[PDB]
């Protein structure tokens, strides 16, 4: 039939001199015969005009052989968080000399960011297309009342892109080399867009050779998230929307199904916040996805290897100092043993049994409520495998979700993604949880074999420490392990233990 | 909702791409060789086609060989109500009427950004040019 794009919102009662028309449909009927035009010279074309130009409509479906598609699959949304960054907008209306379009007023975004805009719009004129002010108010409503006080104050889109530019530089610079703006209905947003975003093939940025994410209009050039310093356009996004994904109510709905943290104030961010929030647990609650893993953005290795080492030194021990006869692995989707040469019964249990190996697990969803009393034989295993209140006989390693870093992402509740090599959602540190629980103390221990100034520790439990026996081989196992262990703790690991875990079951193994 | 209406659910894609583009000519140019349509709807005039040879003049001045269309519709950063590359930046084809030969006037909006004009006849090199 006829679209929304490019709706001329003037208030004007004529049409558009057959040549300042742009289109044939906007040509004033006064020259319109037989489905032609015509040049009426007694109908003069218009010495001045100013007619407002909607950007509401658009519709990017393009498929050009050397250009990116801005919309995404979810299975790239995915593949790609880090990246995510949530984005509402709050409109106007225009009203004075024109009506029938939105214009940007506050822009929200997933961070804790809010800017603010003069309402500016696109304006055909006799000689070009003007970006300039545009007569505007808040929606009809009550609610929107709190957009009164933001007609005034606000900024120029001068600006503001800029601020955009540097806001996502500064968040993604060291997460991604892109950015996924996570939308609920896309319209109006698509429609701010235009207002901050070129688009065209893949490029690089100066200097580095990074993906380019901005672009200068200023000096026709390009950059990285690092390098943006004074670029005024995000270049090519990525973008998704939630709600195309299948959804019941409205926003507030859906979220708040699954979250009870972030409060909702009619204000444009938290709109942003809560519909990323809701991506997250459609796609990081709904648990552990093991195919899909995520590139190294710093000092993972370090830490995965840390975690490794002391898992193995605490369950290794545990195993020979109170003798368990079996240890229940609970958070295991794999079958593969921390310490595979034991000689305990060794039960793997989990959520997401991985098919490739489906037989040597239980499926199972622990919760205290229902089983506090069902693993009584033996010690549980809970490492990095976050539930309610842990029973006492386990040992446990948990991730406190309030330590900052490149890999520590927000989530649901109040919990966080921990994006480490695949993406994990980790439920919120509570101090509770812990009830049954000893915080573990350091210790080495080695029953290994034995071999510029050395140590002297009570901590290393090994049959070379009766008193002088830095032993040379064991000295050097014993300081790496120390440091894996500092590694771990300030990487913001949590280690608890049964409270009858005793180091003098391990130094028995020598006093003997 | 009010507003008169301006466009084609033909062009909607087009634009669209053009006008969040870096160098909309350039988009233009490869949207069609990825096997996009034209832009349409534009201003084409009913004229005696018995007119002055010359690309942009004061009202219609088409050939046998031409057709005579409404330039702000034939020009690409009209069409997408973006900024224009004349540093000054008033829009050369607009108030004007631009004459496209019939065999190009399939894509008239690409043909102006393509071709251009010869300062001593006012006719389109390669189309109407008897110079050299
Ligand atoms: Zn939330
Ligand atoms: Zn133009
Ligand atoms: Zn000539």
């Amino acid at each position: 039939n006829v679209t929304g794009l490019f709706k001329d919102c003037s208030k004007i009662i004529t049409g558009l001199h057959p040549t300042q028309a742009p289109t044939h449909l906007s040509v004033d009927i006064k020259f319109k015969t037989e489905g032609l035009c015509v040049d009426i010279p007694g109908i003069p074309k218009d010495m001045t005009y100013r007619r407002l130009i909607s950007m509401m409509g658009f519709k990017m479906n393009y498929q050009v052989n050397g250009y990116p598609n801005m919309f995404i699959t979810r299975e790239e949304a995915i593949r790609h968080v880090r990246a995510w960054i949530g984005f509402d907008v709050e409109g106007c209306h225009a009203t004075r000399d024109a009506v029938g379009t939105n214009l940007p007023l506050q822009l929200g975004f997933s961070t804790g960011v809010n800017l603010v805009a003069v309402p500016t719009g696109y304006v055909d004129t006799e000689n070009n297309t003007e970006f300039t002010r545009v007569n505007a108010k808040p929606p009809p409503g009550d609610q929107f009342k709190h957009l009164i006080p933001l007609m005034y104050k606000g900024l120029p889109w001068n600006v503001v892109r800029i601020k955009i530019v540097q806001m996502l530089s500064d968040t993604l610079k060291g997460l991604s080399d892109r950015v996924v703006f996570v939308l609920w209905a896309h319209g109006f947003e698509l429609t701010s867009m235009k207002y901050f975003v070129k688009i065209g093939p893949e490029r690089t940025c100066c200097l580095c050779d990074k993906r380019a994410t901005c672009f200068s209009t200023s000096s026709d050039t390009y950059a990285c998230w690092n390098h943006s310093v004074g670029f005024d356009y995000v270049y090519n996004p990525f973008m998704i929307d939630v709600q195309q994904w299948g959804f019941t109510g409205n926003l507030q709905s859906n979220h708040d199904q699954h979250c009870q943290v972030h409060g909702n104030a009619h204000v444009a961010s938290c709109d942003a916040i809560m519909t990323r929030c809701l991506a997250v647990h459609e796609c990081f609650v709904k648990r552990v996805d093991w195919s899909v893993e995520y590139p190294i953005i710093g000092d993972e290795l370090r830490v995965n290897s840390a975690c490794r080492k002391v898992q193995h030194m605490v369950v290794k021990s545990a195993l020979l100092a109170d003798k368990f006869p079996v240890l229940h692995d609970i958070g295991n989707p794999k079958a593969i043993k921390c310490v595979p040469q034991a000689e305990v019964e060794w039960k793997f249990y989990d959520a997401q049994p991985c098919s490739d190996k489906a037989y040597k697990i239980e499926e199972l969803f622990y919760s205290y409520a229902i089983h506090h009393d069902k693993f009584t034989d033996g010690v549980c295993l809970f490492w990095n495998c976050n539930v309610d209140r842990y029973p006492a006989n386990a040992i446990v390693c948990r991730f406190d979700t309030r330590v900052l870093s490149n890999l520590n992402l927000p989530g649901c509740d109040g919990g966080s993604l921990y994006v480490n090599k695949h993406a994990f959602h980790t439920p919120a540190f509570d101090k509770s949880a812990f009830t049954n629980l000893k915080q573990l103390p350091f210790f080495y221990y080695s029953d290994s074999p034995c071999e510029y100034v050395p140590l002297k520790s009570a901590t290393c439990i090994t049959r070379c420490n009766l008193g002088g026996a830095v032993c040379r081989h064991h000295a050097n196992e014993y300081r790496q392990y120390l440091d894996a262990y500092n590694m771990m703790i300030s990487a913001g690991f949590s280690l608890w233990i049964y409270k009858q875990f005793d180091t003098y079951n391990l130094w028995n193994t020598f006093t003997r | 909702h009010a507003g008169n209406a301006t466009e084609v659910p033909a062009n909607s894609t087009v634009l669209s791409f053009c006008a969040f583009a870096v160098d909309p000519a350039k988009a233009y140019k490869d949207y069609l060789a990825s096997g996009g349509q034209p832009i349409t709807n534009c201003v084409k005039m009913l004229c005696t086609h018995t007119g002055t040879g010359q690309a942009i003049t004061v009202t219609p001045e088409a050939n046998m060989d031409q057709e005579s269309f409404g330039g702000a519709s034939c020009c690409l950063y009209c069409r997408c109500h973006i900024d224009h590359p004349n540093p000054k930046g008033f829009c050369d084809l607009k108030g004007k009427y631009v004459q496209i030969p019939t065999t190009c006037a399939n894509d008239p909006v690409g043909f102006t950004l393509r071709n251009t004009v010869c300062t001593v006849c006012g006719m389109w090199k390669g189309y109407g040019c008897s110079c050299d």
